[PDB]
């Protein structure tokens, strides 16, 4: 199984730079019949991979030309000289040499901006919710940049993860920033033989925990 | 133009099997295979495998070999995928593409053992307590299927929105979104949550009162 790894596996980039992606197979992909069968694909949320690059530096039909492709044998390297708008997605290189064919993890092309901390809010039940038996503990980590980050919950002081549900939002269509919801869910019961919720969001922008925080019984 | 005709989305049982097609025209058919690649929601790309339509060769990827069937009809111009023993790992969304130019638009597919279940909505207010920007929020849990269409006043208090992607619960959906404004517009004002169910032909609302 020839496989393929891309890099890196994230770009951020701003308008108008130049754009470099790395895919290398961990095997020499010349087929058979002399040709060389790498691909590259270009897939936006929600639509299929659309192909740019076929057998190394072939541009397919209607693709533009800062687009180009090289490399050979086991290195190859996408290229986009001045990134526009409608190039933000998921690139993927693929090997159809050799069976089974395989595509590269992919890499998501996004945009570049100013670091900034995220705006943290946590949210203890509604009264709604608790009366149907269920207890809902929400904790939003909103705008912040880089994308990676991570967020932790304690129970009167007790690591928790049993029962947390994560969701994290596309990059802003606005001021370019990312946001997470966490949400942990116990019943009444459970929620009500403890007092203090906590959820800490540690982000790149601090080597300090950002905790938010509440005590049930007031 | 070469064209490739998925059949629509599939939500099916687990255990079950589903058979989806792709309708070639625009080209010969007969002329190249016809590969199917697979990919799980959020995630990569993988490629099943290919069927030749001219003398109805195959030839998979060991992963795929008895959970994916490939089949062809000549006098249809359409190839056919059977996936056999579903899971919920088999939920993705499914192409077929001749070559690597023209692919299919996918079949989506579902495999959930649910029955429409209308969502609960619960309102997020803040923690008793204030700073100049306000953060609330709206959970709505246990759905099915997908998806629901939330807003906020109708529509009309759209930025500073953050509506998340919903995940599986038991076999249930749950979402939520948050949305803030300066102190000065809440609660001085009203904000309400708009949930549309159109699975349930449920549309709900909730507004954030102060705790
Ligand atoms: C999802 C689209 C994948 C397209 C894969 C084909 O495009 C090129 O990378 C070649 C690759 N392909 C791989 N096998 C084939 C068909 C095969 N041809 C060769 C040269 O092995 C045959 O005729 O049986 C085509």
């Amino acid at each position: 199984d020839v496989l393929m790894t891309q890099t890196p596996l994230s770009l951020p980039v701003s308008l108008g730079d130049q754009a470099s992606i790395s895919c290398r197979s961990s095997q020499s992909i010349v087929h058979s019949n002399g040709n060389t069968y790498l691909e590259w694909y270009l897939q936006k949320p929600g639509q299929s991979p659309k192909l740019l690059i076929y057998k190394v530096s072939n541009r397919f039909s209607g693709v533009p030309d800062r687009f180009s492709g090289s490399g050979s044998g086991t290195d190859f390297t996408l290229k986009i000289s001045r990134v526009e708008a409608e190039d933000l997605g998921v690139y993927y290189c693929f090997q159809g040499s050799h069976v089974p064919l395989t595509f590269g993890a992919g890499t998501k092309l996004e945009l570049k901006r100013a670091d900034a901390a995220p705006t943290v809010s946590i949210f203890p039940p509604s009264s709604e919710q608790l009366t149907s038996g269920g207890a809902s503990v929400v904790c939003f980590l909103n705008n912040f940049y880089p994308k990676d980050i991570n967020v932790k919950w304690k129970i009167d002081g007790s690591e928790r993860q049993n029962g947390v549900l994560n969701s994290w939002t596309d990059q802003d269509s606005k001021d370019s920033t990312y946001s997470m919801s966490s949400t942990l869910t116990l019943t009444k019961d459970e929620y009500e033989r403890h007092n203090s919720y906590t959820c800490e969001a540690t982000h790149k922008t601090s080597t300090s925990p950002i905790v938010k925080s509440f005590n049930r019984n007031e | 133009k070469v064209k490739l005709q998925e059949s629509g989305p599939e939500l099916v049982k687990p255990g079950a099997s589903v058979k989806m097609s792709c309708k070639a025209s625009g080209y010969t058919f007969t002329s190249y295979v016809m590969h199917w690649v697979k990919q799980k929601p959020g995630q990569g790309l993988e490629w099943i495998g290919y069927i030749n339509p001219y003398n109805d060769g195959t030839k998979y990827n060991e992963k795929f070999k008895g959970k994916a069937t490939l089949t062809s009809d000549k006098s249809s111009s359409t190839a056919y995928m059977e996936l056999s023993s579903l899971t919920s790992e088999d939920s993705a969304v499914y192409y077929c593409a001749p070559y690597g130019g023209y692919w299919g638009q996918g079949t989506t597919v579902t495999v959930s053992s649910a029955k429409t279940t209308a969502p609960s909505v619960y309102p997020l207010a803040p923690v008793c307590g204030t700073g100049s920007s306000v953060t609330l929020g709206c959970l709505v849990k246990g759905y099915f299927p997908e998806p629901v269409t939330l807003t906020w006043n109708s529509g009309s208090l759209s930025s500073g929105v953050h509506t998340f992607p919903a995940v599986l619960q038991s076999d249930l959906y749950t979402l939520s979104s948050s949305v803030t404004v300066t102190s000065s517009t809440w609660p001085s004002q009203s904000i309400t949550c708009n949930v549309a169910h159109p699975a349930s032909s449920t549309k709900v609302d909730k507004k954030i009162e102060p705790r």
